[PDB]
RNA sequence: GAAAUUGUUGAAAGGGAAGGGCAUUUGAUCAGACA
RNA sequence: GGAAUACUGCCAGCUGGGACUGAGGACUGCGACGUAAGUCAAGGAUGCUGGCAUAAUGGUUAUAUGCCGCCCGUCUUGAAA
RNA sequence: AAGCUCGUAUCAGUUUUAUGAG
RNA sequence: GCCCUGAAAAUGGAUGGCGCUCAAGCGUGUUACCUAUACUCUACCGUCAGGGUUGAUGCCCUGACGAGUAGGCAGGCGUGGAGGUCAGUGACGAAGCCUAGACCGUAAGGUCGGGUCGAACGGCCUCUAGUGCAGAUCUUGGUGGUAGUAGCAAAUA
RNA sequence: UUGGCGGAAAGGCCUUGGGUGCUUGCUGGCGAAUUGCAAUGUCAUUUUGCGUGGGGAUAAAUCAUUUGUAUACGACUUAGA
């Protein structure tokens, strides 16, 4: 029950991992560009890891879209939730990570009354 | 506020589609699919069995009969791309198949199916009995043997 | 195959034995019930909150060697939150 | 088309037979080769003996038990030619090589099985007449194989038994053909002849 | 009868490849009894199934199927190119596949 | 590949927008942009081009 | 109460290194859509 | 003496099988078939039907298989060397 | 990288023509 | 023209290997076939350019392009503190940390669930700087393999 | 069930007799359907699991002690109801 959209195509689903991050613990997986003049990764030899570039950019008609077809909007309270009262078919609300369970109950009740989709309705509310 | 509201929102009015220029025209069957032709079933529950093609239906399907008395295949629909048309042909002018169609075969035993099966199979057997060994041929099943090349076989 | 015996299969026999052993071990684990149930089953937690502490709390309420333990601090917090939820259920 | 293809190695050229067998094994066909001592290599006996002595020269200097292993049997020579054409250090190569059996003579149960030939590797079809060729059994005996006489005696005994079997089979076949010929004038025979059978 | 087979046998040879790089999206199939591209033109568009067995029963069966189809001929010796919904696992180089007679043009 | 005879991704420039943050100056720029687009007046073109100049390029009169 | 490093338990691989990329099989595990 | 055939080239001749793609989203345009209202393959796919409705497809993860893949930084033409 | 102008304006690792060198 | 001799050392090895003799060798001719990040068509990303338009440094249409060290221009991600604002989050659990779970970005990163934890902390518009590490035989601290290893054998017991 | 042969890795080949089923060599009579227009649509030997039961048989090795034809330690070679 979202806005009709074309099929969502991801050009590169795999994560871009930094070179030698699998080799050394001190090298994190956060992507860094290799600046070495003799780097085979920088020179793009066959068999090495892929590198991020603008060709992998996603379609503008499906960018920032969840698999259900909505754009995620963070909400912390009822006033934040009610900003999406008219944009129901395009935006889905996600409760912020630091919202307590007592306020999450109120947010879920208000979203159910307004017909607004909630991405994470089970959080902190186990029965 | 956990997230700032965006300035611009898309309109939620779903647009209509453009006027499609794709007209529905009737299917042109293969030239070897003539009513009364013996067909070999390639797939399904009755795979490998030989039936008789009777009528071309509106939903691009072929009406076929075993006949039910010979090999146990009732009045069914088959897909034209899942059969092999042989050179063997029987006369079908004595069979009245004007009743059967998509609404007849819609599933949403009635015994109307049984009565129609008997009525068709009487004329079918009457025509089949003129050719020797044809009834035994229809009761037998088809299968590929060792060394059989379908690209070289004649049907 | 080994150079000392070329007419006897070695790698294929090893693979066959390995496949058989893996299948037997997986079937034994399934019989012991150490694997998750089906998604549509009654005892499935699919789409729900997965918590070792909550599972242990409810199992102790219902009443081998394991590394899953529930602390008294977490147990008291679960009791307090359950009282809050019950009060809300009664008030609604 | 058979689950197991048994190849009579007599009269075949070793390299072409190895090529076709390696391709069949990689495609996934189970092959058993018999009578490897009757294989042929084109060229003169002293040429092929010289080549095998060059192979014998090849050996690891600091430890001879680590070097190339020089197997003297004719079936082992054929296996070396086949392993040179199969990428044997991979799992696929090992799986292909484990679909092959090579034997000297025709041991059981293959002594009662049908045996085929490969025309593209046969000496009488490939080599030009007048060209010299070598026999693998004689080459193996010259380079160190020690079981040529036992194989010959066992093959002679097998040939005696096979000749007796073939005499019985030929008598039965003549009887069957005589029984089939007397029904050639029947209407069923006429209809089958009209249909091509 | 003694036989119920309504398919032709084939062998999965390899992927489409050059000397030093393969393309798993396309598989090469050798169909039994086919020796020329002209003969292989009969089987273009036919469905192919790779049928294998697994120990764990799924949906009431231990038999699993990977579906694909013939696309074009390959070489001069009757080998054909095939594409599957999921690529063949490359452990099946030398394994058997079934080419069915549908969709039919006879 | 192709053998390029001209430089690729070459900017024309021509001082498309003013560098000032003055709201009233931007309103005048909008008005004369509309006038230059909808009148085909060389006077409007000249005034719009002059509205983009810098202080050192706009001496007092 | 992090990491390096270590113990126990469970799963897995291992015929003279391991690690990585593309693709799929197998085992385990999991989200969304459920009118 | 009269034909035929090969070869080469042309057709705004006809027709069968196979694969990949389906972007766009009221209408507007250029056309075609028609006395006509209308229709159309003409400014980008529609119509009919089935099974499933969940780990089935798919993602993650451990591994296996085919092929590819030298250890980074620095400095020196140049570095596995 | 900035300005002023011009914009059938300014031209060109080329050929042709005429005329030299060989 | 082809073939043989037309000089060769020293661990065991090389038309890349197997091997090949009316070749799988040499010379030539006719076809078919294999596959590059090349060419052709299509989709998508970005850049540039040309038009249209009374969230207008936005929207719509069209076309062509995309290698790169030193270096240049631009748009962004993240950190400590400061002004404003969300009458923002929080003992029905802030920050931190762990995570076989989930999503969004080409990426820098951002977001959600579960566990642990116990008191503070964030989004946006701006201001400010002791603001981002794999290297420097870098500094300080901590920890491995070596390894239950070398060794604990001068001075009579 | 009778007999013969087969040792290269025989483990298979031939054969006597009765019993018990089928036979499409030929002629008939019943049943098939709804797996819904396809979805391998599951079909072939062995079973380190059990229950039923009639029969068949009731060991050894190692540590420790001991010898020195042996020995760095393991190992080897001896002996002990
Ligand atoms: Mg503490
Ligand atoms: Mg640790
Ligand atoms: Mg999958
Ligand atoms: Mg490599
Ligand atoms: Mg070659
Ligand atoms: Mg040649
Ligand atoms: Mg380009
Ligand atoms: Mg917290
Ligand atoms: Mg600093
Ligand atoms: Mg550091
Ligand atoms: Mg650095
Ligand atoms: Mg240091
Ligand atoms: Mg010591
Ligand atoms: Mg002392």
């Amino acid at each position: 029950a979202s806005l009709p959209h074309p099929k969502i195509v991801k050009k590169h689903t795999k994560k871009f991992k930094r070179h030698h991050s699998d080799r050394y613990h001190r090298v994190a997986e956060n992507w860094r560009k290799q600046k070495g003049i003799d780097s085979v990764v920088r020179r793009r030899f066959r068999g090495n890891i892929s590198q991020p570039k603008i060709g992998y950019g996603s379609n503008k008609k499906t960018k920032f879209l969840s698999p259900s077809g909505h754009k995620t909007f963070l909400v912390a309270n009822v006033k934040d939730l009610e900003t999406l009262t008219m944009h129901t078919k395009t935006y889905a609300a996600e409760i912020a990570h630091n919202i307590s369970a007592k306020n999450r109950v109120v947010i879920l009740a208000r979203a159910k009354a307004l017909g607004i989709k909630v991405t994470n309705p089970k959080g902190r509310l186990a029965l | 506020s956990a997230q700032k509201a965006p300035k611009w929102y898309p309109s939620e009015d779903v647009a209509a589609l453009k006027k499609t220029r794709k007209a529905a025209r009737p299917q042109k069957l293969r030239a070897s699919l003539v009513p009364g032709t013996v067909l070999i079933l390639l797939a399904g529950r009755f795979r490998g069995k030989r039936v008789v093609y009777l009528k071309h239906l509106e939903d691009n399907t072929l009406l076929i009969s075993g006949p039910f008395k010979v090999n146990g295949v009732p009045l069914r629909r088959v897909n034209a791309r899942y059969v092999i048309a042989t050179s063997t042909k029987v006369s079908v002018e004595g069979v009245n198949v004007e009743k059967f169609n998509v609404e007849y075969f819609a599933k949403e035993i009635k015994a109307e199916r049984v009565e129609d099966q008997k009525v068709v199979d009487k004329a079918l057997i009457a025509e089949i009995k003129k050719t020797p060994l044809l009834k035994q041929y229809l009761s037998a099943s088809f299968s590929l043997k060792n060394g059989d090349k379908p690209h070289m076989l004649k049907f | 195959p080994s150079k000392n015996s070329i007419n006897r299969p070695k790698l294929t026999s090893n693979l066959h034995h390995k496949v058989h052993s893996l299948n037997k071990k997986r079937a034994q684990r399934e019989r012991a019930g150490l694997l998750k149930p089906a998604r549509s089953s009654v005892n499935s937690k699919s789409g729900e909150i997965k918590s070792v502490a909550l599972d242990l709390y409810f199992q102790n309420k219902k009443n081998s060697i394991t590394t899953r333990t529930l602390s008294k601090k977490r147990a008291k917090k679960i009791e307090r939150n359950l009282k809050y939820a019950t009060q809300r259920k009664l008030l609604v | 088309v058979e689950p197991v293809v048994v190849i009579d190695g007599k009269g075949h050229l070793v390299g072409r037979l190895a090529s076709v067998v390696a391709k069949q094994l990689l495609n996934g066909q189970k092959i058993v080769v018999v009578r490897a001592e009757e294989l042929n290599i084109s060229g003169e006996f002293f040429r092929n003996k010289l080549k095998y002595h060059d192979f014998l020269r090849k050996a690891t200097a600091f430890n001879k038990t680590r070097g190339p292993f020089h197997f003297r049997a004719p079936s082992r020579i054929f296996y070396k030619a086949l392993r040179g054409m199969v990428s044997h250090k991979t799992a696929r190569g090992k799986a292909a090589l484990e679909r092959l059996k090579v034997f000297e003579g025709i041991p059981p149960p293959y002594d009662k099985k049908k045996r085929v030939v490969v025309p593209q590797a046969l000496r009488v079809l490939r080599l030009k007449p007048g060209r010299k060729y070598t026999t693998l059994g004689k080459l193996s005996t010259s380079v160190g194989w020690k079981y040529e006489d036992v194989v010959a005696k066992l093959e002679a005994k097998r040939k005696v038994s096979s000749a007796e079997y073939y005499a019985k089979k030929r008598a039965f076949t003549k009887k069957v053909a005589s029984a089939n010929a007397t029904a050639a004038e029947s209407d069923v025979a006429k209809q089958l002849a009209a249909l091509g059978y | 009868a003694e036989s119920h087979r309504l398919y032709v046998k084939g062998k999965h040879l390899s992927y489409q490849r050059s000397k030093r790089v393969n393309n798993p999206n396309v598989s090469l199939i050798k169909i039994e009894g086919v020796a020329t591209p002209q003969d292989a033109q009969f089987y273009l568009g036919k469905r192919i199934a790779y049928v294998y067995r697994a120990s764990k029963e799924v949906r009431g069966s231990k038999i699993r199927v990977m579906w694909g189809k013939v696309t074009r001929t390959h070489g001069n010796s009757g080998v054909v190119r095939a594409t599957f919904r999921n690529n063949l696992p490359a452990k099946t180089f030398g394994a058997s596949v079934r080419i069915f007679l549908y969709p039919s043009n006879i | 590949g192709i053998d390029h005879t001209s430089k690729q991704h070459k900017r024309s420039g021509h001082r498309t927008a003013p560098k000032s943050d003055n709201v009233y100056l931007k309103l005048l720029v909008k008005l004369y942009t509309f006038l230059a687009r909808r009148t085909d007046a060389p006077f409007n073109k000249v005034v719009l081009k002059a509205l983009f100049l810098s202080k050192i390029n706009r001496p007092p009169v």
